[PDB]
């Protein structure tokens, strides 16, 4: 495959994996583990269910599996299941012997330190990687853009987080989590569909509503317009066919679902949504740099892909500088240049950025935490990895 | 149902329970009725003793037309001091109760029949005075028109029995006339009410139902009620008149006729509501035939074969 560093975005919803200088993930698959179950459902000799089924092998066969997720909110909940993703990732997707390899990992900006420690311990002591580096997921997405300033916001399956950057300095006091992302919009889609009477409360049906959200949802650009189309008109109604063959009608739930990123109170969170979170983050930066942040807001991660999200977010920041800085005076609004970067690749920007960064530091062997350094200092060897 | 019950169902069912019961529980129950009437049923001193009480805004008028002698005739020993906030009250004791199941049944009926027993007093005053005028007119047929003329103005009853109505009635030697000065204030009931009142008059003019009272209608008042209080001609009232002849209140019929004429306006009010429930079931039938006129715009494709729950299937 390659002799250069391996890179692994072990995301909350998808693992993406490959090597330094890859222009796109070598593989990606759901970060799911399954165990065999029987369920008053179809059975077939067309496939054989092993005791542990993971990644693509599980998601293609999940009618037969008790599906479980090793991660939530960007943290590993169960390491015995994350070991069964990492075994699969290295031994039967990449088909590697990890002994002495160097690997780049990722995690979100405010995780428990016990998560990075036990993730590095596992890399040194199950697999025996020769070197490890862990990067904050949103600073990777800035190397993908070929860029060195402008606030980058990453929204994944687990967490939405923001990292302001100016002239290659990373503003660690302004980095932030919004604990609402692509999974809370999916648990919410199940809860909207339950008002229509459709039940999706089996563990294997969660991937079906992920595929449904990912297919049919869009972010409303103007809520009183989509509420007009929703209440006055049939035009929003769309038929989705489940893998069961059942057809379900979905309507206001197309815009009303991804709206929880802009209004977290719909999912019971008191936090401010994307527009108000990015504004209260840029507007907390020092006076000299705020222009260079509004001139380059960078979107990233799969939950930034909803149709209309770049346009809703740009509008909803022009609309919010207008309330909170101009106090509703139109005279200065045309002077407020805000720009959203919303590139075609952006779902993979954390991986594509990781694959750039893992080239920049492939040969600098002191830059990685080495296995030989881990085995003498333990967890204190990770203090190499910044503030 | 095609026609309203005359009694309050709740008091009938409730007393039918307690008169059968081996072990009575306590109650405190206000119970609404038509024409703004309201009952209160409670067990104030013991679970053994039920106090039934009635509230009705026109009861002060009904006491002028001889009501208390009719209620003392009907309820006898069970009559009680009026409950504070109520016009009339009756105290029935479940241990001192009548013996047979048909005595219990007719007492539970009689107590539930209270609204039409309190509102019957002006009708019995008119029927019993028409029985006197019928004898005086049979003594001198040339004096009879003048007895009718004076009874038409001196023996007239008016009851303002709810604020959008008046019932006016009087005896003459061969009849009791009763006029409902009737109004529907709810505008969708006023629109249907024109149809329901018009077709009611036009029904009486057919061979099948000539045996009924002579009904008449207008919107101004009959000449003999044009100066009664609260009757006003311009205010979009309608004046349904029934003429009950001596054959419509013969001794076998009197009690059904009193029960059945009081409920008049309430059957029209009920049937105006129950006609919206009809028009809806007839509208959603025409909607279901316009479906066919759109279905010929869908192109013909077979939707795939599925199990009963909508899951996909693999045979044929
Ligand atoms: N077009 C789309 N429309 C809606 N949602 C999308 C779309 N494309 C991807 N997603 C959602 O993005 C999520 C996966 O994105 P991503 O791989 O960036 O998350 P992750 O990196 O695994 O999560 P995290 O970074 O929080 O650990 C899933 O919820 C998926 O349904
Ligand atoms: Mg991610």
């Amino acid at each position: 495959m390659e002799s250069a560093p391996i890179v692994l975005d072990n995301g909350t919803g998808f693992v993406k994996v490959g090597y330094a200088k890859d222009n796109f993930p070598r593989f990606q698959f759901p970060s799911i583990v399954g165990r065999p179950i029987l369920r008053a459902e179809e059975k077939t000799g067309n496939v054989q269910i092993k005791d542990v089924m993971v990644g693509d092998e599980a998601e293609a066969v999940r009618s037969l599996l008790q599906v479980k997720y090793p991660m939530e909110n960007g943290i590993i909940r169960d390491f015995e299941e994350m070991n069964q993703l990492w075994d699969y990732t290295f031994f039967e997707k990449l088909k590697i012997d990890p002994r002495g390899r160097k690997i780049l990992l990722t995690e979100p900006p405010m995780n428990p330190v016990a998560n990075r420690e036990k993730m590095c311990e596992t890399m040194f002591e199950r697999y025996g990687f020769g070197g490890v580096y862990v990067a904050i997921q949103a600073v990777l997405s800035l190397y993908a853009q070929g860029l060195s300033s402008g606030v980058v916001v990453d929204s994944g399956d687990g967490v939405t987080h923001i990292v302001p950057v100016y002239e290659s300095v990373v503003l660690n006091h302004l980095v932030g989590r919004l604990d609402v992302a692509g999974r809370d919009a999916t648990r919410y889609l199940i809860s909207l569909l339950l008002r229509k009477g459709y039940a999706f409360n089996r563990t294997a049906d969660f991937e079906t509503v992920r595929e449904m959200k990912e297919k049919l949802c869009y972010v409303s650009y103007d809520l009183e317009l989509d509420h007009k189309l929703s209440e006055e008109t049939t035009v929003l109604m769309r038929n989705y066919t489940l893998p069961d063959g059942r057809v379900i009608k979905v309507g206001s739930e197309r815009y009303e679902c991804p709206e929880c990123l802009f209004q977290p109170h719909l999912v019971g969170s008191e936090q401010p949504g994307l527009s108000e979170f990015i504004f209260d983050t840029i507007q907390a930066a020092d006076v000299d740099i705020r222009k260079y942040l509004y001139r380059a807001i960078v979107l990233s991660g799969g939950s930034s892909m909803y149709a209309g999200l770049p346009s809703r977010l740009e509008k909803e920041i022009k609309q919010l500088w207008f309330e909170r800085v101009l106090h509703g005076d139109p005279a200065r609004l045309p002077n407020f240049k805000v720009k959203i970067e919303d590139a075609p690749r952006r779902r993979h920007a954390v991986f594509i950025g990781g694959a750039v960064l893992a080239d920049i530091m492939a040969q600098n062997d002191h830059m990685w935490v080495s296995k030989a350094e881990w085995e003498e200092y333990g967890v204190r060897a990770l203090d190499k990895l910044g503030p | 149902m095609l026609s309203l019950d005359y009694n309050n169902i709740f008091i009938y069912e409730l007393l039918t329970e307690r008169f059968s019961s081996e072990n009575p529980s306590s109650i405190d129950q206000v119970v609404t009725d038509f024409d703004g009437v309201t009952f209160h049923i409670s067990t104030p001193e013991e679970k053994t003793k039920i106090l039934i009480s009635l509230s009705m805004k026109c009861y002060p008028e009904l006491v002028n037309y001889g009501t208390l002698d009719l209620l003392k005739q009907i309820y006898g020993a069970y009559v009680h001091e009026p409950e504070m906030g109520y016009n009339f009250s009756i105290l029935i004791d479940l241990q001192q109760l009548p013996a047979t199941d048909e005595e219990k049944e007719q007492l539970a009926m009689s107590i539930s029949m209270l609204k039409r027993n309190v509102l019957a007093a002006p009708f019995h005053r008119a029927f019993t005075k028409q029985a006197e005028l019928a004898d005086l007119a049979r003594k001198d047929p040339e004096n009879a028109p003048m007895l009718d003329k004076q009874a038409t103005s001196q023996e007239l009853m008016a009851i303002h029995y709810r604020d959008e109505e008046t019932i006016v009635l009087w005896p003459e030697h061969d009849r009791v006339t009763v006029v409902f000065s009737t109004k529907f204030r709810e505008e969708t009931d006023r629109i249907f009410g024109k149809v329901f009142l018009q077709e009611f008059v036009d029904a009486r003019r057919r061979p099948a139902i000539q045996t009924a009272p002579q009904v008449l209608f207008s919107y101004d008042p009959p000449l003999e009620i044009r100066d009664i209080q609260g009757i006003q001609k311009g205010d979009d009232f309608g004046f349904v008149t029934f003429v009950l002849f001596e054959r419509h209140f013969t001794p076998q019929n009197r009690e059904d006729c009193i029960s059945h004429i009081q409920v008049f306006r309430n059957t029209l009010h009920f049937h105006i509501k129950a006609s919206k429930a009809y028009m809806h079931q007839r509208m959603r039938k025409r909607v279901a035939d316009f479906q066919k006129v759109l279905n010929r715009a869908k192109p013909d494709v077979e939707l795939e074969r599925k199990t009963a729950t909508g899951r996909s299937f693999v045979r044929a």
